[PDB]
């Protein structure tokens, strides 16, 4: 059952039940999503005092080197959280429609020069375990040196293969990932969930594509079930870039973190269930879960005969840029007909300039390298 | 302890499994409220007119299906900008000077990346009569200069 | 039988009257002959040095002993880079890049996979003879397909 | 208890029975210890006729997944034979001491470029039973299919709170290890004890930061109790890579291979006797013995009558290092400031070329990857 003690916690508990709770109701369809609970992160959306889960998606694993694809049709990462930001995104696709049909029904309210969101809402994000980099490589109580918590702050990336991160140290990895190079062997770099998570802090959790239509959106609050917790994640996601001034209209957003005091997840996070490749997300805006193989980033099905096929994620590049095109297409919004994906994201300005700028501040106060994907990655074209 | 106390818990509770991942914190009265104690950031407590009830599960495959001319504009337009990186879309075409450089130099501590990807954009390119010549050439280089490697 | 067992007792003795220190009776074919030691180990050399010296504890006493006494040696210490060698490839077995060194529909993977293998064939390869294969694969290109490559 | 069958090889019956005979002796000043050697180690010094034990040690397991640290408090791998090398460490260092200030006391002796061990001055190791790993076969390592040659000099590997040794590279292995990725459930692979020798007999056994000021020391004999075990130790050893050439200052040493007429191996600790956690170590240098829990390196030990104290070992990264500059600040030989432990290791250039050839030539030969630790287990400041 759902235990905990209705006291001095409760919000962040009640994050980390209705989460579970969300979870085993959609095995109750699909019972072949048993046993992903390992690592679980999930969204919420709040007015008021009332709470709504937003998206929820599991996984630890990512995509592997050999089976990345130029036409975006692949998932790169497929862990929780960020599986967790991309329903987001597509739910926020979905709010934005609404809008474009009845102004009253969405979230969404025309502001100065973008869609901005109506007061009292507010995003959070749950994690069932501590996101991988920065945020995991400590637990102790105090580090005594300053050096090494310095050390400790210091950017991570994840490989295509394995549950960790790999500290990427300055002035290393500063040559660019080629399409070629991981193909022919060269193990693929992606930024660890911590530093994700403080991007999504820094520049939104919206993306470039989605800024075209709506002003940066920022979680309101982070919540792991993990006792301690406390400074570590601090130091993680919010702190690094606490002196960082992005342009406007980017904030680095003072995110609050509360504790899943009790039943802090680990026996189910880190031991057994890791044998699972597959991972699922489920959004709001669809409705349905969908469930992933990580392995190469798309998820299959039994054909009318009973044997395997592939089709890509509602999640990928591709599935994105078809939704939003869908909605250009549905809004009336002029667009130009031959664009690839990066030009697309290039398209917006500010977000553009404001991430450049995160990645050059990065650079300077050499917190490492942020390991950017090959460009081949997004040069696919769509319409 | 407290009767109201236990009575928020049980409702809490109880909405925990009556409807998963939707929460309505008590607000009726401001003993029962304490049940779920808000951080205080997170408390912004703001007059709207919106609410939670009006989103639905599927809402976006509901709007898909709806007509086009139900649909108003944002007054938005968006525009193409070329990247930094003005390279062509498919890398096959290499930089020639580089990879002539790849395959003549010889310091391989990339471990052989480079050169493997010189050897396929040179593959690339050649004719496809051109291209069979030449990898039947390198697999017999490859079976007479390492035979322990490759003939397991 | 004579002085076999006068020098087997002495051995005897030192594994239970002095625990961790052995002595061996030779320049005595007798007594040498009660435990031969391999030709391998008979480093005997006239050293001025003993082992009666190895104190137990030496260390301790050599810590708390006063810095004045002890001399420099001469070397010095510089750090240097840790090469960050994070393993580069994905490695595959030998009976994989045969098949794959041998697929003739390579260039619909766009010459991905030959490439790869013979990438990792070079991998596996001692340095000599890795270079060597560069060259013949440069060669063979070279004049197979002059139009291509402009040398 | 008693020796038998003189005027045969025997010169390694007198390493095991004084081995036995010094631990048996070290029993009496800490009863806890009884018991422990059903698993035990021991390097000699040899000069001429005379023997002398410097280092001993007992253990066979290692440390374990959610214990680790990053400030090198902890022992990693407390196996016999290891920490054995460990204290014929602190015995070298003790020895470069007296060279400091007693050239002729010293086994050392100023060479070209490093101090060089004294002519008729050698180093012989004896092991209980078969180092983990190639060295012994029990189970499943049986004929039936041609490619298990193979396996007979492949490298394995230990995991934590794992038993046996496992090959490497099936499904998982051939992937780096995270400091995250062990936290969270990661297996930690350390290589097996078969596999440590031939990294000593190749790149000597006084490690990377002693290599600083001595030239290599390599052990002339290495002796196991158990029968006819003798030509597969020597394939384990030095066979299977005789034919690698190290740079200048090393080279493979052709360890000569010995075995006890009487001998016994039933003696495992595994349920034997009452499954042992800790284990015990044992140096000349130091002159008294210490008790660490393998399951966390550290020793453990009672105050007050009331408290369990945490405590580094003499032989950890930490001790080492600070052993390390403390020789350094009284020999005057000046280190740079900041270092880490990493940093200083890698210092050594004739070592880490070696090194780094010597897991190439390993990679090349199809004999196994070498697991490499994490980097943040060695990135800890040393002051
Ligand atoms: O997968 P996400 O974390 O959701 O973010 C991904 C992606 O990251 P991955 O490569 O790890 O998937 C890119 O980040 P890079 O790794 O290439 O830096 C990319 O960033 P760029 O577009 O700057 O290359 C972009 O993030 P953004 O939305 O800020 O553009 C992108 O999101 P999409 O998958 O939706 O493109
Ligand atoms: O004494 P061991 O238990 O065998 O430890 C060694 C030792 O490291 P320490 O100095 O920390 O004891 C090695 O160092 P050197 O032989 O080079 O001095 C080496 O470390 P590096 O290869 O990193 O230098 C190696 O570590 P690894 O396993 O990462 O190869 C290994 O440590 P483990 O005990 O962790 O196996
Ligand atoms: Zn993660
Ligand atoms: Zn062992």
């Amino acid at each position: 059952p759902a235990v905990k003690f209705e006291e001095k916690t409760t919000f962040f508990e009640m994050l980390r039940e209705h989460t579970y709770a969300k979870f085993y109701e959609l095995c109750k369809n699909n019972a072949l999503i048993y046993g992903f609970e390992k690592v679980i992160a999930s969204v919420f959306l709040k007015i008021n005092g009332n709470l709504q889960i937003i998206a929820l998606s599991t996984g630890n694993k990512g995509l592997r080197g050999d089976k990345i694809v130029n036409d975006g049709t692949a998932l790169i990462d497929c862990h929780a959280e960020i599986l967790a930001r991309r329903g987001l995104l597509r739910f926020l696709y979905s709010e934005v429609l609404k809008f474009s049909t009845e102004p009253p029904n969405s979230i969404f309210t025309k502001g100065k020069n973008a869609l901005v969101l109506k007061p009292g809402i507010s995003f959070h994000l749950f994690i069932n375990t501590a996101p991988c980099g920065v945020a995991r490589i400590d637990k102790k109580l105090k580090p005594g040196t300053s050096d090494d918590l310095q050390n400790s702050s210091r950017l991570r990336f994840k490989i295509d293969k394995g549950m960790g991160t790999v500290l990427g140290g300055a002035s290393e990895f500063e040559a660019p990932q080629t399409f070629d190079g991981i193909m022919m062997g060269e193990r693929m770099r992606t930024m660890s969930c911590s530093d994700k998570l403080l991007r999504a802090n820094v520049l939104g959790v919206q993306g470039a594509i989605l800024s075209h239509f709506i002003d940066p959106i920022y979680y309101s609050s982070i919540a792991v079930a993990e006792l301690n917790n406390a400074d570590r994640l601090r130091k993680a996601v919010y702190s690094r870039a606490a002196t960082f001034k992005p342009p406007a209209p980017f904030h680095v957003q003072d995110v609050e973190i509360g504790e899943c005091q009790v039943e802090d997840t680990e026996q189910s996070t880190s031991a057994a269930a890791r044998s699972t490749i597959s991972s699922m997300n489920w959004n709001l805006a669809d409705g349905n879960t969908e469930v992933v193989r990580t392995s190469d980033g798309m998820v299959h099905d039994k054909d009318m005969s009973g044997a395997d096929i592939t089709t890509p994620s509602r999640l990928c590049k591709k599935n994105m840029a078809e939704l939003m095109i869908t909605i250009c297409t549905l809004t009336k919004t002029s667009v130009d007909y031959p664009i690839s994906y990066e030009e697309l994201k290039a398209g917006s300005q500010e977000y553009a300039a404001a991430k450049k700028s995160f990645i050059t501040w990065l650079r300077q106060k050499d917190l490492g390298i942020w390991q950017r994907k090959p460009r081949e990655f997004q040069m696919f074209t769509i319409n | 302890t407290d009767e109201t106390a236990r009575k928020a818990a049980t409702q809490l509770l109880d909405q925990i499994q009556d409807t998963p991942g939707r929460i309505s914190l008590n607000f009726e009265t401001p003993e029962a409220a304490s049940v779920c104690p808000i951080p205080t950031s997170l408390n912004q407590i703001v007059n709207t007119k919106w609410t939670v009830n009006q989103l639905q599960e599927g809402q976006l495959t509901m709007l898909l299906a709806q007509d086009a001319n139900k649909f108003k504009s944002l007054g938005v337009k968006n525009i193409k900008k070329g990247s930094v990186e003005t390279q062509i879309l498919p890398r096959q075409m290499d930089v020639k000077e580089i990879v002539e450089k790849l395959k003549k130099q010889d310091n391989d501590s990339d471990q052989f990346v480079g050169y493997a990807a010189a050897v396929a954009n040179v593959l690339r390119r050649c004719d496809a009569e051109t291209a069979q010549k030449i990898t039947q050439a390198i697999t017999a280089t490859i079976e007479k200069e390492a035979p322990s490697i490759v003939n397991c």
